[PDB]
Parts: structure tokens; sequence; C-alpha cells
């Protein structure tokens, strides 16, 4: 990214906040800046164009200024849908060339907590055909988006053979995670149960499945 | 409504081959519009590539010049991209987009542009019937450029890598607890590669209630993700991975 932005900027909800974004007299020093919001798993949202002029169906809670080599987009009554991605843009010495900037996290803070719901599913029947077993621990709703995933089988810890992915904000600003454990039919079909904890701020839900039942 | 954007082309391209890449463009009141093409390599800002405007002019980011061709078929409402001798640094999603590509004239302060007089000339001042009268300067150029209206983005990856089309398995909750006043029924879709797969169900007629998880890269080097729904009826999980042009339709029995 050619043109300076904070990486980060946090608010808290219903209050207001601003993103600045710097360049030369050669880029946005000309003015007719533009802003464009990325929330995630999304297509890229363009909010200003013309220094201060709102695109068609964006609220006015969004403004933006100029001042010579600096640009400002101000989000008031900050809202959990706020939180994306932002990124500044100006030509740079033709009207069909063009740099961004290097892009602002924004995070609204004072978000009320979110427990994680767990589903915990055992392997089907077509992949312990295969000799194979994946159990999968699906983690989703939670806030804010920071899990510690433990396995279990008849009160032994497992470590080997886990695969937790990073959380993910949702379109709903709460987070979802997954974690797989592979195992050998043989493993599978031989303990009485398996256990998928999370924690999440100190709180842990555990769901069970018995291969008695499953298989 | 308005323009709407769809981009089309490969999800996996081998490093040297030319990466090509459509744009379609359906539901725009006007004959045509100025297309343009941004990029946004994971873990990176976005990148210009280039426009083609109305009149078939062409601009480029003139670090990627010699290596970019956009091209227009309005009788189908396209625009074509073109990038010759892919690396793995050319991975990135590939959007299109409307542009607004303007050049104003620009006059200093104290200074009135427009023929609302002194119609011939640029910036001019009556401090007067003729143009030699008013006290002028010459404009300065600004340019202004903006993207209206964005596609929904492409994922490229370029990779010698091989494709591996996913194994589809149907999961149930049900076991956990057959009581359950719902159940939750999902699909594994293990082992493939390279992203994107989709994953819809019934077709698209069943949205609500439809979680579909980030992709895990597995010990193995290859993907794996899970989509679950919840419901208090047949229920299909259709997984399509366009790198291997393979589409599963998976039957999960629900208790």
């Amino acid at each position: 990214g050619v043109l300076t932005q904070p990486s980060s900027v946090s608010g808290s909800l219903g209050q207001r906040v601003s993103i600045t974004c710097s360049g030369s007299s050669s880029n946005v020093g000309r003015g007719y800046v533009s802003w464009y919001q990325m929330t995630p798993g999304s297509a890229p949202r363009t909010l200003i164009y013309g220094d201060t002029n709102r695109a068609s169906g964006v609220p006015d809670r969004f403004s933006a200024s100029r001042s010579g080599n600096t640009a400002t987009l101000t989000i008031s009554s900050l809202q959990a849908e706020d939180e994306a991605d932002y990124f500044c843009a100006s030509a740079e010495g033709s009207s069909s060339n063009a740099v961004f900037g290097s892009g602002t996290t924004l995070t609204v803070l004072g978000q009320p907590k979110s427990p994680p719901s767990v589903t915990l599913f055992p392997p089907s029947t077509e992949e312990l055909n295969g000799n194979k077993a994946t159990l999968v621990c699906l983690i989703s709703d939670f806030y804010p988006g920071s899990v510690t995933v433990v396995w279990k089988a008849d009160g032994s810890t497992i470590t080997r053979n886990v695969e937790t992915t990073r959380a993910s904000k949702q379109s709903n600003s709460k987070y979802a995670a997954s974690s797989y454990l592979s195992l050998t039919s043989s493993d599978w079909k031989s303990k009485g149960s398996y256990s998928c904890e999370v924690t999440h701020e100190g709180s842990t839900v555990t769901k069970t499945v018995k291969p008695s039942e499953c298989s | 409504a308005q323009v709407q954007l769809r981009e089309s082309g490969p999800s996996l391209v081998k490093p040297s081959q030319t990466l090509s890449l459509t744009c379609t463009a359906s539901g725009s009141s006007l004959s045509d519009e100025a297309v343009g093409w941004v990029r946004q390599a994971p873990g990176k800002s976005l990148e210009w590539l280039g426009s083609i405007d109305t009149g078939g002019n062409t601009g480029y980011n003139p670090n990627l010049k010699t290596r970019l061709s956009i091209t227009k078929d309005n009788s189908k409402s396209q625009v074509s991209l073109s990038m010759s001798s892919v690396t793995p640094e050319d991975s990135a999603t590939y959007f299109c987009a409307t542009v607004h590509q303007e050049t104003h004239q620009t006059c200093p302060d104290g200074y009135n542009s427009g023929d609302d007089c002194c119609g011939t000339l640029d910036c001019w001042r009556c401090d007067c019937r003729a143009s030699t009268d008013y006290r002028s300067v010459t404009a300065t150029y600004t340019y202004e450029w903006y993207i209206d209206t964005w596609g929904q983005g492409l994922l490229v990856t370029v990779s010698s890598a091989s494709t591996t089309a996913p194994k589809v398995y149907p999961l149930s909750s049900c076991c956990g607890d057959k009581s359950s006043s719902t159940v939750t029924l999902g699909c594994l879709v293990s082992s493939y590669m390279p992203e994107p797969v989709t994953v819809t169900w019934n077709s698209g007629a069943l949205k609500s209630g439809v979680h579909t998880f980030p992709a895990v890269l597995q010990s193995s080097g290859l993907y794996s993700l899970s989509s679950m729904v919840t419901v208090p009826q047949t229920f299909t999980c259709n997984v399509a991975h366009p790198a291997s042009s393979t589409k599963v339709d998976k039957a999960v029995d629900p208790c």
C-alpha cells in the first residue's frame, strides 16, 4: 500500500472514530480521494468519492474531509456492523492509474460476550469403510474471538492429530472455528467416549459422543 | 436494479502460463460502462491493474503494463483481462468493477471557469462583452478516479501443485442426543486442493440456519472444511470444486 493509514483503530459502540489517509501533493493533495469498506467474506463497497460525497445508499453516519495531503473518514454512532477493513485511494498521475492506502482494521469495543455453540459430529459410515475416522467439532456464535479446544478419549487428553482453525469473524461480528481429530477406525471403536471441550472466557462447553451409540 | 459484475475464469493456473479472466456486466441502464480490474493478495492491500473506458481506451498500473492486456466484447457486455507469465506472487482475489475516470479543468483561487459570464477562456475574471476584456490563466488538469460498483471477486491460485477433488462425507449429530427437538446435519468436504469449494444445501432451497466454516490446511498438505444446518424433507449438500470440474450432491440421512 502506497497511501499511509493506521493499521488499527478502536472505538466503543455508539461513539465516533476517525481514520486518516496520508499521501503526497501528486495523489491525495490533488483531491478526488475515495474510501472503500471491506467486511470479511464479502465484496468491497464504495463509501466516499470526491473527498466528501457519500456513495448511493451509504448512511450519513459516514463522512469524510481532506486537508492538503491528509484525508479523514469519520464514522459516527459506531455499530458492530462497522467492523471491517477501510481503504482510501487516489488517482496517481492519470485518471486510469490508482494507488490504495495500506488499510485500517476497525475494532468496535463494548460488544456483549457470547458463549460458543458447540456441535460434535462422529465419523460417517462412508469414511469408516475406508479405515479413517474424522471427528469434527464445530464452534460458532462466540464473542470475543478466542477459544481453546481440548479433545478427550476416556479421561485421556489427546494432542496427536488435532487440527484447530483460527477463529474467523462471521458477518454478525461473532466468531467461528472448527477442530478436526483424525483417527483410524480401530482408535474410534476402541474407546467408550470422545469429547470436544471448548473453553471461552474461563467457561468450558463439553459435547460427548460414544462409538457404541454412533456406529 | 443497477449494474452487476460477475468475474469468471480458472481458480488454478501453473507458473508462467497466461491468466485470462472475464467480467460480465448485466442490468446497466447504459449502453456501456468503463470497467476496471483490482486484485488483493492474501495479507496485502488492494492493487490497481487497469481499465478500459466506453471509447476502448486502456489505462494500466505502470508497474504491470508489459504483462497486462484488457479487451472488450460489447456484443456480450464482457471485458477480459490477460496477465502473462504469472508467478505465485500473482495469487490473489481478482475483482472487476465499474470505474469513474474524468479530467477536470482546475482554476486558481478567485478565478471562474464555465460559459456563464467568457466561454472561450479556461479561467477568467471581469475585474465584458468579448474574451479579450477578462483577466485569465490556463487551467491545471486534475485527475479523478473511483470505483462505483464492485464484482464478487474470483480467487486465483498460481501453483505447480496438483488438484485433488474433495471426498464429501455426510454428518449427523443425532447419536449425541437422539431425543433432541432439532437435528444438526452437515457435510465434511475432505482433502481437496486448491481452494475454493462452494457449498449449498438442497440446491440453495435451504439457506437459513446454514453455517459453512473456513477451510483448515491439514498435515496431509490438503484442505478440509465443514458445512452444517440445524432443522427442527430429504437433505442434500451440493459441493462444487471448480479447479477439478467436480460437483458432489451428498444425501444426508436425518434420527
